[PDB]
């Protein structure tokens, strides 16, 4: 493990243009791959644990641990519900999912077509009734397919 | 809340119940069902199988070869397009004093099919003498099962409701001979039927046979240059269904006058005008043929129009409807996560290993 | 013996 | 220039010449006249005069009663809508290779009475003997002069065109047996028409008479309550026309069984379906009278559909269509200056008025 | 004219409220009864004889001179002449027997069907094919009316 600290240590260095310590969205963007993928910011956000809109290096870490061998299905639906869950209250709410399918679909749908979609998802996965969706809910959901398998890198 | 398109109407939660779908005297609330349904309400499952069942159980009971009298509008395909359902509703006439004749297809292509037979069958429990049903060659396991109605039955309901519906089908009446003068089927003729006799004699309660009688008359389709051909043979196999045959202009005439029929009413192929009248019969100068298609703008892309016959002694009027607004599905009945996971999970995977290396 | 009557239209085109 | 609705198409100023019309053979380019007219064009005085000499020469040759077989388009009122009889021909057939018969009023209440004239003239000429025209009620002096016609000539023609129409009208045929079956006239029957005979002894050349056979055939209507009538009386006068008489479902039936004949084909009354079919007769089962209107949307208010009927061997085909679009004129073809000049002179007088005080 | 240009001058005077020594629109649109008037601006736009925009009393005596008893019919029909002739080149044009019409007719009658019945109007009465009215035309037009 001790060598994986010193690959992603070299790795983060890099990634850091300017060498201040933290890692911005800008140089995320600076890959070419980083900058055609509609999820890339939302990855960021979600690395980005104390809000600061950059990415310390521990942070740096924790994120890419989630993504392990080491890991189970568990962390991984995790860091799924994440993408979804923009504002990180612990739910997926209706704007929430609507915003982030808007992203990684764009206007291949029109407004309504979206949007009554994703009522239909919620209330077949709101199983509480609360208009909105529980990490649990999530997992009832989407636990099949087994996504969580080429979640590793 | 955060719903970013507010003016979308939202589906209700509810599931109606078996006191709201059915009442003292045991009638179904058709319209209290109807303007659930447009909302893409649900009912109990239980109060669902009740439906499929007492509709079933009514059509159990019915001949193979129905009996019906005029005056009466004769409906072609519908698969699963509930919201021209309830259009062509108002542009045949209401139940409540409209006799009306489903040549089949109620399911299948559409995203609302298990809506149009909970529709259909509630109708049929209330006017059992009024309103017909017929199979069509969608209405079995084989092709719901390859097409969309099983998986939407899953999504929506249950396998349960999926099977209540295959055992309602096999019920299914195969064809109805109207005002003693019209031979009403879904797909046609069959070397096999030379008389309505035969017709009585098949037993319909089964899965529909690859071949056969049965068979012929769910999927037969009139032959391609139908009136205007050179092909002597009366029935040539259906290389397009896969099974069945063709048959042609002789072989319908020959079968008309043979049991003193004036023509052969239809559905199973779509049409641009909602209809299509085939070459006269030399012996009553009438239409030989006549297909009746009621799915306008067909799969969303057609852009036909759809038509239903109202019929009285020797007046046919066909009445042509366009296509209405309808909800919108994805493929397959998926939600939004079974959808873009697996875009999600590569799209996050795909950053981390650039990332990486 | 008679002729039957179909009734057709509005024919848009 | 600084016409301000660019849009709006400016009608031809240009007069079509006898050389465009006719080709060398005597024969009218319908489809020039056609164009031209749709734009609202004009053709040489003398053009028009020779079209309606001519068409009157052809007419003047047939018998009161026409003989016509089937297959052929029946159609009613037209009343100078000429952009619905454009599209009248589309639904109908071409007269190029289809035969019609149209029951009069041609003229009055459209504000395209002189196109319909002289289209419907050409095509006589052009189709001597497969487009058939009968005399209606409003194709006369004492109509035309009271209605729109006698005016609408004077406006864009000359009275001189007015007078050639009138003799034109004298000379349209009474009245058709069609197919040996029906009996085609624009009104109805007169207790004076026991027989068909009965109507060739007639002299049609003149000025339709204030009661009588010709007066009756252009005239009468079935009563409000055919088929369901609680007086014997067959022919009462008709206070509704201010002359003639309504006949009774008895009345017709008695004519039909007499005559062998199958049914009565009319116009004259406007039918909101383009159509209308009265009871059946007892004797044969099918309609013992009905009534074909080809007026869409008559008066640009009642928004009916129009319709003309295809006969076909033993088979009877009522086509429905609506109405098209057409140009807008003031009411009795008074142009700009005639229609705002005197309130132009009120308005600026008042003006003066009002200041010098 | 002699001593009626002083009443007419009386009535001038308390209608040019600026006294500025000549009548803008404004100050015709000040009677109660000009202000539903159609054609109130076509008739200040014609007394208007150097369109500087406002009336001055020389344009409003000769002004009103057009109308008397004394006046022949050449000089009402001029006069009517001059309502639809907008720019004043003599010949009235498509577009201004359109806008003078529009004026008058207000919403009642669709753009489209104005201008049909104006093309109409102008193509029976164009005898010379200029596709414009002359004056000559025009008192042909509006001749055994009145
Ligand atoms: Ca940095
Ligand atoms: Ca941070
Ligand atoms: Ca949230
Ligand atoms: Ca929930
Ligand atoms: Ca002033
Ligand atoms: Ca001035
Ligand atoms: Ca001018
Ligand atoms: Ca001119
Ligand atoms: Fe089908
Ligand atoms: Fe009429
Ligand atoms: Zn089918
Ligand atoms: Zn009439």
């Amino acid at each position: 493990d001790a060598d994986e600290i010193k690959r992603l240590g070299k790795r983060f260095k890099k990634l850091d243009l300017d060498n201040s310590g933290s890692l911005s969205v800008e140089e995320f963007m600076s890959l070419p791959e980083l900058q055609q993928n509609p999820l890339v910011q939302r990855v960021i956000d979600i690395f980005d644990t104390d809000g600061n809109g950059e990415v310390d290096f521990k942070e740096f870490i924790e994120g890419v641990s989630q993504f392990s061998v080491k890991g189970d299905k568990e962390q991984k639906l995790r860091f799924a519900f994440r993408i979804y869950d923009m504002d990180k209250d612990g739910y997926i709410s209706n704007g929430e999912l609507f915003q982030v399918l808007k992203m990684m679909v764009g206007n291949n749908l029109k407004d309504t077509q979206l949007q009554q979609i994703v009522d239909k998802t919620i209330i077949n996965a709101d199983k509480d009734g609360d208009g909105r969706i529980s990490f649990e809910e999530f997992c009832a959901v989407v636990g099949g397919l087994d996504i969580h398998k080429k979640m590793v890198v | 809340t955060d719903r970013v398109v507010k003016a979308v109407p939202f589906p209700p939660s509810h599931r109606l119940t078996a006191k709201e779908v059915f009442d003292n005297d045991g009638k179904p609330r058709v319209d209290i069902l109807k303007a659930h349904l447009m909302k893409e309400g649900r009912l109990e499952e239980s109060v669902a199988l009740r439906i499929i069942t007492e509709g079933a159980s009514i059509l159990r009971q019915e001949k193979n070869l129905l009996d019906i009298d005029a005056p009466v509008t004769v409906c072609g395909d519908i698969h699963g397009q509930f919201f021209d359902l309830m259009k062509l509703f108002e542009v045949g006439g209401s139940p409540a004093n409209t006799r009306y004749l489903f040549l089949g297809d109620y399911v299948d292509r559409g995203y609302f099919s298990i809506e149009c037979v909970l529709y259909l069958w509630a109708l049929k429990i209330l006017y059992p003498k009024t309103l017909f049903l017929l199979r069509g060659n969608h209405e079995c396991r084989h092709l719901t099962e390859y097409f969309t109605f099983k998986q939407e039955c899953k999504i929506k309901y249950s396998e349960r409701v999926y099977d209540a519906c295959m055992d309602a089908f096999d019920c299914l009446p195969l064809a109805a001979l109207m005002n003693q003068q019209f031979l009403c089927v879904h797909g046609g003729l069959s070397p096999e039927i030379n008389t309505l006799d035969d017709i009585r004699k098949l037993d319909r309660f089964k899965e529909p046979p690859a071949y056969g009688p049965m068979c012929d008359i769910l999927w037969s389709d009139p032959l391609e240059d139908f009136g205007n051909e050179k092909t002597q043979e009366h029935f040539t196999h259906n290389t397009v269904r896969g099974c069945s045959y063709f048959y042609s202009y002789p072989a319908v005439c020959e079968f008309l006058q043979h049991n003193n029929l004036l023509s052969i009413l239809r559905a199973h192929e779509a049409q641009d005008a909602g209809y299509r009248m085939y070459r006269k019969s030399q012996t009553t100068g009438f239409p030989s043929l006549i297909t009746i298609f009621s799915a306008p703008n067909y799969l969303d892309v057609y852009n036909n129009k759809a038509a239903v016959l109202k019929y009285e002694n020797n007046v046919m009027n066909i009445r042509q409807f366009n296509c209405s607004p309808h909800p919108y599905w994805l493929p397959n009945f998926m939600d939004v996560f079974t959808w873009s996971l697996p875009f999600v999970g590569e799209k996050v995977t795909e950053m981390l290993v650039n990332v990486l290396n | 013996p008679h002729p039957v009557i179909v009734i057709t239209g509005p024919h848009e085109e």
